[PDB]
């Protein structure tokens, strides 16, 4: 026998899953952990040094990493980079250079995205002066700051246009920015304000449908952001409890806590009773199934102390994850049903994305 | 009053993620770590700035601001980790949210371990 | 046969340490890491050296050379990690020693996995 | 009303510490030194030591000496091994020593990294896998050169009856003795006769370690001795740490920095297991056997508590053990060893413990 290299992942990529391990007890050796999520079996991984966020490209060819390098770990000169990898062969392929104050902080979805059509990456700085990056794929360079950003926080694609996105203001309104085919800011508009900041603060993490995106907020009340035009519209709230889940104390928690299911409009939400100050980041009791046209509750399932999820539109999935285990649930109907859990998907994760199939 | 001094306690106490003045931690508690309260771990460097919180003081009954900084420049100190989310808002209220680094500043901006600051009364 | 081509094995067999050519792996099984008994996995280098073991194989009555060969140049694969030490000798025999890090002249040291290649009788 | 303040120093003074190197395997390039007051399981400080680090104390107890691999970018990029200098009281950073790249990688073996009795080099061994000695000077921060003599031998054991001489144990069974010159490099060498069989009673490398001599034990549990007291090495045994009833239940011993003397009084520590055979010579210990080197009879045996790996004190008559994870502290003082405490939850994966060295002139 010989030992080989070369080799590519052993499952098609429409099996396969990035469970997003901060190790945050060694947070220099973050790293992404490939699974395929119809038997648990893992995949591979890809190295993320400190604090790493990933995603994978739209058209499913090359996986996404963003990072921070010091020449000497804990002294030396900083490098922040995005990073592309084959998908297939889990290979190091280009390094982008970032000036140096990527986001460093938990893995929300909306810290590192990218435009619909795949072209540019769209990340999140913290100076702490916040503004917005834009990495030119092809070109392999960061080409644009969104300083029109500052005070804002995270990145919402709209995907129903090719490289448009929003972000969530201080001033509790949307600022949506358009990339021109250059990754410049080819044009912008802000909302009126949709949420209370002091009153009703939402979570970042977008219920995202094709043309608008709800979000849960820390009381339980839900708000919309609707952009089938070119100026947003802004609603809200709804309240996702009636009067039994108030007696309770029932509101949101966790940290990417929420999902849409596309075709049905349902919205998937980690739920907690006993709410009070301090409880937004703790663990699912439930998780609610919301009609969001109706605007009422359709189903409610044990949460398994789940805290993030993400949902593939496509195959009708739901995967949860509760900091080491992912749960993965079929959402085909209103009830999800679970199939299977994965144990020792990581030690520190708060991100699981599925990849991408759809092009 | 002496729960204003965390170096006269006992230290079970202050290094509990219950300790009053911890009330919106997300991290490793420095005076676990071989610091204090105020004080850096030797070779770990404050941070210059910081997320803020308002605890309550149950021992005085009054309400306090707490400056959560962080210690940077080495790796990950294990110990008394704490996440704790009293007040703790999202990024677009960027200096009340702890889910960021706040070494992000800092000539080295690995983790070390994190703090709680009195600024004084809210 | 069988008992020598993992390939065909079961999996929950070939991934435990007690399987038969593990008998001197200190890390982490490749087999368990997207790899196989004689593949990296994806994006991780195979080292040009080893330590090596002689394993009893329970079902041929026959003893084997076995070269732990390692994967190098990614971060800990974390998962099956043995440390079996069936006829394994200090440094000073050091192609029998496994408390080195067999990735040590590979362009990125990394220690990623173990594997077990068979050698022959 | 506050203000978080650096440039503080460890809280308990130096002869209350020991370090704990953490291997971190589950995250090898995240391996660091913890530092503990043995007096009261406290914690005191870490220094961060990058892939697999390995560590010693300046024999005058100022520094920390680090030795570890930088890449670049971790997984790729240019190779830096180096050994670094840290101040011992503020656990800060103050220079790094660039070595060839081919220092060891591998467990924390005490003999991998050490230093000559006058302190002014550190002797380290290199794999390529070609094994050589490096020297580096402290002083001038710089590495002087391979020994490329002890090519086929394996670890450094100091002999601390002269200033700048070490043994190394060579493929042949016995030691290679190097001599430096006041600059580090090589002045003399010498080669003992053979020690011990390799084929048929291989040693472990871990030398319990007196002024003018070492004692070594095997995989069948007997007992080899180097004597440095001359000007050539004089090698002898086995003598066997087992009696009838020992060998019935096949009484080995087991584990990594297995074994310590205790000078003044001659006492070997040694970790052992039963139910021996191929392939148990890193086991926990069942038990820990306190030896008479000079009447070569076992004068005591307590439980091992799973220890793998030890250190003695010779100026506080303390033995450390180490299971992995957490550290118990002995009182050596009478034959029996008397349990102190246990740190509980020191490292994740350490098989090396160290004291802060205090006098030792
Ligand atoms: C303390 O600074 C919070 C934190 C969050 C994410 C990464 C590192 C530290
Ligand atoms: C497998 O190469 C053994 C090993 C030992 C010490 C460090 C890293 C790997």
């Amino acid at each position: 026998e010989v030992l080989t290299g070369g080799h590519s992942v052993s499952a098609p990529q429409e099996n396969r899953i990035y469970v997003m391990d901060s190790v945050f007890m060694h947070l220099t050796e973050s790293r992404v952990h490939v699974y395929d999520y119809t038997n648990g079996k893992f995949l591979g991984m890809v190295p993320t040094a400190f604090n790493g966020h990933v995603q994978v490209s739209n058209d499913g060819k090359k996986i996404y990493t963003m990072t921070t390098y010091h020449e000497r770990i804990t002294r030396g000169k900083r490098s922040d980079v995005v990073e592309v990898w084959d998908a297939d062969k889990l290979t190091f392929e280009k390094e982008i250079s970032l000036p140096p104050k990527r986001v460093q902080g938990l893995n929300y979805d909306g810290l590192f995205r990218q435009t619909t059509d795949g072209k540019f990456i769209v990340l999140q700085n913290a100076s702490p002066a916040t503004s917005i990056g834009i990495v030119d794929v092809a070109k392999g360079d960061y080409v644009e700051d969104v300083t029109a950003a500052a005070g804002c926080w995270s990145v919402i694609p709209q995907p129903n246009r090719p490289r448009s996105f929003m972000t969530i203001c201080g001033d509790g309104g949307l600022l949506t920015i358009n990339l021109g085919e250059d990754g410049k800011v080819a044009s912008q508009s802000r909302s009126k304000q949709m949420f209370s900041v002091k009153d009703d603060p939402i979570f970042i993490a977008p219920a995202l449908d094709k043309d608008k995106a709800h979000f849960v907020s820390y009381y339980g009340n839900v708000y919309s952001a609707d952009f089938s035009g070119d100026e947003v519209k802004v609603d809200g709230p709804w309240s996702l409890l009636n009067d039994e889940d108030k007696a309770k104390n029932w509101v949101p928690g966790g940290y990417n806590l929420v999902g849409l299911h596309r075709a049905s409009g349902r919205m998937y939400v980690f739920m907690h009773p006993d709410g009070k100050e301090g409880t937004h980041k703790f663990p699912a009791a439930e998780i609610w199934v919301m009609d969001t046209k109706t605007k009422q509750r359709v189903a409610r399932i044990p949460g398994r102390d789940a805290l993030s999820m993400t949902i593939d539109q496509q195959r009708n999935l739901m995967l949860t994850l509760d900091g080491g285990n992912v749960n993965v649930y079929d959402i085909s109907q209103p009830e999800p049903k679970l199939l299977r859990t994965i144990e020792g998907a990581a030690e520190a994760s708060l991100q699981v994305q599925f990849h991408p199939v759809g092009g | 009053h002496i729960s204003l001094n965390p170096d006269l306690a006992n230290e079970d106490e202050v290094n509990s993620c219950d300790y009053w003045r911890h009330c919106a931690v997300d991290g490793f508690l420095c005076s676990c770590c071989g610091g204090t309260t105020t004080t850096c771990p030797p070779g770990s460097t404050p941070s210059p700035i910081s997320w803020i919180g308002t605890c309550h003081n149950p021992h005085d009954g009054k309400d306090y601001l707490i400056s959560y900084h962080d210690c940077c420049g080495k790796t990950a100190c294990g110990r008394c980790q704490c996440n704790t989310q009293t007040r703790e808002r999202p990024g677009y209220e960027f200096f009340l949210h702890n889910d960021v680094n706040w070494c992000m500043a800092n000539e080295n901006s690995t983790f070390h371990c994190t703090t709680s600051v009195l600024v004084g009364l809210a």
